[PDB]
């Protein structure tokens, strides 16, 4: 009679369809998904140091908007900027706003060191009802609104050497009065000049008088500028009016810090990869959750699914 | 498959084999049975696990990058930022599509190969004592009890023990 | 005697050379080309809505150059800008010309809505012999050259609120007179100021007096600027001279529109893919016709040919 | 080819076979003839058509992008716009070059495989009634008329009908 | 290997063979010897040299590009310049990693294939005069002196000369 | 007795580990390295024409810094800028410094043709002790510092037509005096204007008076600008003070020239590929020496090594 010996392979009743070079639909015994398509809906607060901006943009926390006083000297790996954030101080703009926001976010710190400038002959600490702090008229905490003293605005010519081992980031501004009346009222002369320079750079701004649409009843505007002072260099401020002076310098660092716009809540969990939708696991090599990522993240792809075969072709019955 | 075994000269797989990927089914004088082949099963699993090992849990760290969403019209610079990101995403989407298609084609072929390898190994072991029926089954021309079947599966089958009996049955 | 049964495969007398991983030249029975290397020489007018600019650049059609009056309120999927196009109005430039051209081309429309500004106290509708329309001295159709009235240029302070549900695009300008004589002749004072602002933005321009090389006997120049006004915001124009005023706003949209420089003629045909050389078929995945494309197009590659084998190795005789 | 059949143990192809990619040539007592094998021909064509299906007519839609030709010298921003486009074109040119080389190598190997599959299928069908001459031809050791050849090509050849005759001719 | 010869049914390689990649070892009545097979060795070397020919000495020329190191903080434009270069380097690093992994897998499989091809070629040459022992060795059932071994290696072995002697020894 | 015929393959005692799709560590008989990870430490002076900037930046060689006089009219395929380079003339900056450096480096030449401008009524050839040439106070060799004559600075209005077949590159500047006293001392009036224009472009600069930190005892600054004049166009300079005039034009070309920052020495050897680390061989397709390259170079990758198998699997004993 003899015997029969048959060679064979297994099969499963629940196969999975995958793509190959020659076939768009072929069934294998098992597969694994290579595209992460879901987030847990919250930004895990570990292992990256998260700073929830709440109602404050990073720039408003930088300048010292009254609702942002709790952010003074804070540090972050990722600053989370909420879409509900709004300004509530003196109306301002930043020429190249995106670059200042980028360099501060990349620096990862709002450490601020006060410095004593010699503002001889002028009135300091100007305030406005558009910037209320503690039920009183106030101003940006890191900026010093200088105005006339005894109807005189003597020319300012102040130096501040950088004798540290690190770079200083100075934030200053120029006030654009709404009318020529306001220009006289504040600075006691018809036109101001502002020259901020170091041994490596020079910045000169002329105020532009004119009516802007009122924000919190203010038709004037401030324009924000910044200057970086290297060690061994000196900051020189030379102005005859309209100067919004700095109160000191910010430390500017290099590292892995950044900023992200998101409305997702912060959760007490651990996840290496952060997206605006929330944290996502990073076991898979690709993801289609969001092109904006921070941390050890899968690469964004357009596909919603990519099945990697992990078994042989399924040939049932 | 490129070797022609799985979905080839082997008509279908065995849903009843749950302890291995490849194996033997026999019918002899003592009954009919099934046994998984561990070495060929392990060979296919090791290769697939090698694929998974370099695709799973190997993400790179990125931190501060460029902005990718914009609320205002800006023009030239924003056009470039959007074009750079769209270019990158398309190239990575192509990489991912090609990667999965190549890997799946290779996975199907390598599992087909392991099946063919086990078949060829068994065929050479039987020497002149069996004939290939063409469907992955060997007609063994001698009495082959459970110990005899087990010796084939273990690689200890001595063809000389049964050669005289097999040749007599084969060549009438 | 028995029989002989031979297994074999076909072959052809006209094989094709292809490349592999191991061989740069191997002959197969058949192949297909994967690189499109030809165009039909004309831009098919379907399925994309083509607008032939003819003698007009998009910016000249925007401002209202006299030869571009037929382009008023036109729309397009693809604006075709001819290399023969030339300006024939008042000499002008656009700071960041490329960005204005880009945002208008991407918007895909020149719809313009007139608005009644209160230019109280000044002369409107200034013209020039450098901008002839209907054998008479004229000006950009969408711009309003304001000058003195009775040797007085009273300060302008005009608002225009955006109470629509869409964004408004305003095109305005600043006139740079060639001499101080021209500055007095036109605006009755030695120096002008222009401040254009909204609740979100501010733009301030000072004219720069000086001789430029004459174009159509004009040594002066106009500089073109633009401002986008969001719904609920207000346009505020505040000027004491040299203002080239807007006559209204353009609708600014989002969509698939763009612009392409090409000298190829427009044809009555259908083709998804457009290049400056003309339309190309898009059956192949790659092309080496032009890196500039619009529509469903093959990807540009450097190779002039890539043969994909569609048959076995050819082994004749 | 990686299987060694096409341009291998098969000396050359048949320009005279125009109704199929693979087939049989026979010489018996009734003459000599040719016949294409439809199943193996279809198997190779289906795989190549699967390749074409995901390369032909699958272009993406792009609309407003960046400028790529410039009439004036501008410097930094223009340097970046040119560098971005040159980078993209080089990566896509690499993708296209690698794609065609991989696909053509696979196409040559898969057509070689289908030839080897048909040869192995025919060999197992003949059992002990034929011997492999080594050039893709089988020496059949029994009278095999046209109906007998047709039964081999159709897969209905019963080796037991001719086994006694074949073994007698084989083993003198 | 996907064919199962190298590191497969061939137990190990021969460090003592230094004039070829594949070859024959024999034991007969006149002694035991070794000889390299030139054609199979050349076939594997030609394919690997074809790989090297399109990877070695084929660099592209680039000249003025973008800056890639920066001494000052600048913001938006510098962010884009850095992001463009980091994107390019990652895509080329991926290309290089995938290229080497694919080529090495193919190189191992093609050298395994050439070994299997030579084995199959020799097997068919011996017809009914030898049996596959399963370890890459053939038991030849007739007296086969050095000229006889040389005729097998040269492809001029006439199996009919020894068939009667071999069949008598095989089928006792 | 018969015979035994065994089929086999070679093996080696010194195998090499490579990676595959399925295995990160598998031993083959031989492999070749695909990543160049070393340089010879010097920049070979063939086949590319190398220009060693030594102590001079390209911009300083352009303007005519005294230590850069040997670079006049020189040409280059690759300009090598040393990190030790320093300026030693009048303190200056260049708005968009990176773009001027890029376009000059890409042009590959410092050929300069003198032109006779009609600077009627002013003093030419102003010098400074901050710019010593031959133990005397001097100035940038390609620039002309114009000042008052007899306490009069008559308005300048000069043209220079381009009747050549090539483009002209003009380098000019604006002097920012440290004080209003210096402004009167140099230009005999309180404020200057500078307008540089062609038929295609216009540039207007106003000086900004103010104290900058002193460099070589100079609190003033010069700002450098450039203008390209097409054939058939005309350069028009219109100024009433503070003009740093050009002495002629530079030829501006197109080609394969560039600039590289490097401290590696120049050697007498041949190498197609140049990196800041020095020249590297280009036989391999990839390299991890430096992302900055010039010439026929391998592509930069992050991997330090990639072994391409050139032999079968090594199965010893
Ligand atoms: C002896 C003698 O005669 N001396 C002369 C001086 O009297 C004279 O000074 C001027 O006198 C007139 C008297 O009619 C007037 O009081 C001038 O003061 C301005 O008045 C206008 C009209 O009310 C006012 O405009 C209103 O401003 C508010 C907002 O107010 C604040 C705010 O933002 O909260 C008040 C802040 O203190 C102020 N900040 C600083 C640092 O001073 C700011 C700032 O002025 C604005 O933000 C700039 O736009 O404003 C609101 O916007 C209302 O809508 C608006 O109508 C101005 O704010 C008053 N200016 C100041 C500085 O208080 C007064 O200057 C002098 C010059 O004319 O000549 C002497 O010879
Ligand atoms: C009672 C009393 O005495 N009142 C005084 C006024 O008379 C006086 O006005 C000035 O009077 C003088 C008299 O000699 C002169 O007419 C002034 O007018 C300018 O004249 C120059 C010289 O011809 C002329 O320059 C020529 O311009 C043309 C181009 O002409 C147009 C054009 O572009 O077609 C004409 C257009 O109407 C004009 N546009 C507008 C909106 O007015 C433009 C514009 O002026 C330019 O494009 C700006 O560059 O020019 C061509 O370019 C020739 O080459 C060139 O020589 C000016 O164009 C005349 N200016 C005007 C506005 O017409 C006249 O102002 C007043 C001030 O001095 O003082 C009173 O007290
Ligand atoms: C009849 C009559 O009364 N006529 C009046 C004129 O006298 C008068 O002219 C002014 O007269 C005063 C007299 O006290 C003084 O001399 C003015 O000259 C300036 O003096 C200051 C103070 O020393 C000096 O500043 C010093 O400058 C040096 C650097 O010097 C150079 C340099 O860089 O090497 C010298 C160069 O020649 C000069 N370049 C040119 C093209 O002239 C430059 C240039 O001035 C600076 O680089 C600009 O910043 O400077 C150093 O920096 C010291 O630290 C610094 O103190 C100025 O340099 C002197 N200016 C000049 C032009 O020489 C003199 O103008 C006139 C106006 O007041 O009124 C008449 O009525
Ligand atoms: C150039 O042109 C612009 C535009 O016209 C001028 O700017 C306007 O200036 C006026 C004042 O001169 C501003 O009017 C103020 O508006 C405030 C907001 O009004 C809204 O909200 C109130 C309720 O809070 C509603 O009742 C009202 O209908 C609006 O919806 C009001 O709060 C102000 O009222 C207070 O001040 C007035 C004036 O003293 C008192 O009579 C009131 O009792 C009250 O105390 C005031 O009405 C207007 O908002 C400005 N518009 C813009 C767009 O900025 C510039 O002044 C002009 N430039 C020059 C140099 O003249
Ligand atoms: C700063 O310096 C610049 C450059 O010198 C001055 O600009 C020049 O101004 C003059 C007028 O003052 C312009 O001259 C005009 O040129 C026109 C074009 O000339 C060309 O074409 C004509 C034929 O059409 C040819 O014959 C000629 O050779 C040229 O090839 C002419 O059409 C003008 O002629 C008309 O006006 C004059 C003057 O009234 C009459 O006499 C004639 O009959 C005719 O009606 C005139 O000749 C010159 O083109 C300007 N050059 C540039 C480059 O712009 C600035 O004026 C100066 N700035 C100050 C403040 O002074
Ligand atoms: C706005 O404010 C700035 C900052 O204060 C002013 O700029 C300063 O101006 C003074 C002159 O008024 C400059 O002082 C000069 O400094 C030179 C460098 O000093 C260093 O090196 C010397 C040795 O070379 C050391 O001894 C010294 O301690 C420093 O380390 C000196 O070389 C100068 O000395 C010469 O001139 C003086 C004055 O005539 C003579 O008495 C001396 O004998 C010698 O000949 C001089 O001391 C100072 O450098 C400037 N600082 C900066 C940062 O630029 C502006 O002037 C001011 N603006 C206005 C409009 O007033
Ligand atoms: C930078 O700071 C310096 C010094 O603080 C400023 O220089 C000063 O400028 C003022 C004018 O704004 C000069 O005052 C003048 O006094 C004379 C008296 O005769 C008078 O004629 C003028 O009407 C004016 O009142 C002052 O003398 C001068 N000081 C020095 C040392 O030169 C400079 O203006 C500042 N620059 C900027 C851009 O703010
Ligand atoms: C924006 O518009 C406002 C209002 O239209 C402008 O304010 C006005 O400015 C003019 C000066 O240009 C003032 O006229 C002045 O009158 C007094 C009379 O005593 C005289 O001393 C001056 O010589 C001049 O003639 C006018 O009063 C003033 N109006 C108001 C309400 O303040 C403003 O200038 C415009 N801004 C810009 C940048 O155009
Ligand atoms: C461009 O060059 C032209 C011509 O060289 C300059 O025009 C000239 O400007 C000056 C003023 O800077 C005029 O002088 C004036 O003379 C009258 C005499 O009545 C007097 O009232 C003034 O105080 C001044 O001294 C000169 O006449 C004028 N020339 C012409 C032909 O118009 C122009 O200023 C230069 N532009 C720039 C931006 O530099
Ligand atoms: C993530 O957020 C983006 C932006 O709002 C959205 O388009 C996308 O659908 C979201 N994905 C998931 C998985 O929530
Ligand atoms: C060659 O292949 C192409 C692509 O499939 C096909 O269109 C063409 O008909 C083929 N040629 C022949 C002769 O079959
Ligand atoms: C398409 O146009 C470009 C730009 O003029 C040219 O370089 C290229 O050769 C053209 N190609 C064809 C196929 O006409
Ligand atoms: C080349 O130079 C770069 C920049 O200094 C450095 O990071 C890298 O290690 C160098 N590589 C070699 C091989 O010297």
């Amino acid at each position: 009679p003899g015997a029969t010996l048959c060679l064979g392979h297994h099969a499963v009743p629940n196969g999975t369809i995958v793509k190959t070079i020659t076939n768009d639909r072929i069934e294998v015994t098992n597969a694994t998904e290579l595209v992460q398509n879901s987030s847990i809906g919250e930004i895990c607060d570990s292992p990256h140091q998260i700073l929830d901006g709440e109602n404050c943009t990073l720039i408003d926390a930088l300048l010292g908007d009254p609702q942002c006083d709790g952010f003074q000297n804070k540090k972050w790996d990722l600053f989370v900027e909420r879409n509900k954030a709004y300004s509530n101080c003196y109306p301002y703009d930043v020429p190249d706003y995106a670059s200042l926001r980028s360099l501060v976010a990349s620096s990862g710190t709002l450490e601020f060191n006060n410095e004593s400038f010699n503002w001889a002959g002028v009135t300091q600490n100007g305030t406005s009802s558009s910037c209320i702090r503690g039920s009183k008229s106030s101003f940006f905490s890191r900026l010093n609104w200088l105005t006339h003293l005894n109807s005189k605005y003597p020319a300012l010519n102040v130096t501040m050497p950088n004798n540290e081992q690190f770079d200083k980031l100075y934030i200053w501004g120029v006030h654009h009065p709404g009318t020529d009346k306001d220009q006289i009222s504040l600075y006691a002369q018809s036109s101001g000049r502002i020259t901020v320079s170091t041994k490596r750079s020079q910045q000169a701004v002329i105020p532009n008088i004119g009516s802007r649409p009122r924000i919190r009843d203010i038709p004037s505007r401030i324009s924000i500028y910044w200057t970086i002072v290297k060690p061994g260099d000196i900051l020189l401020i030379n102005s005859t009016g309209n100067l919004i002076a700095p109160r000191g310098y910010f430390k500017i660092r290099s590292g892995k810090s950044s900023i992200m716009r998101s409305d997702a809540p912060i959760g007490k969990c651990k996840s290496e990869c952060i997206t605006p939708n929330g944290s996502i696991p990073n076991d898979k090599p690709f993801q289609n959750v969001n092109r904006i990522t921070y941390g050890a993240c899968p690469r964004y792809v357009k596909q919603s699914t990519l099945k990697l075969a992990t078994g042989m072709r399924n040939v049932p019955e | 498959g490129i070797f022609g075994a799985i979905a080839g000269f082997i008509e279908n797989g065995w849903e009843g084999m749950v302890d291995g990927w490849y194996g033997f089914r026999h019918q002899n004088s003592e009954g009919r049975g099934q046994a998984a082949d561990l070495k060929s099963t392990q060979a296919a699993i090791d290769q697939i696990n090698g694929k998974l090992n370099r695709l799973i849990g190997k993400t790179n760290e990125k931190f501060h990058q460029i902005e990718k969403e914009f609320s205002e019209v800006e023009g030239r610079i924003q056009d470039l930022e959007k074009y750079v990101e769209d270019t990158k995403i398309d190239l990575w989407s192509y990489n991912a599509e090609l990667l999965v298609a190549l890997e799946n084609q290779h996975t199907i072929d390598l599992t087909d190969s392991e099946m063919n390898k086990l078949f060829e190994k068994t065929k050479k072991q039987l020497r002149e004592n069996a004939e290939d029926m063409g469907n992955g089954c060997f007609k063994i021309y001698h009495k082959c009890d459970n110990a005899c079947i087990g010796s084939i599966r273990n690689g200890t089958y001595d063809h000389n023990v049964y050669r005289d009996e097999a040749l007599n049955n084969r060549f009438q």
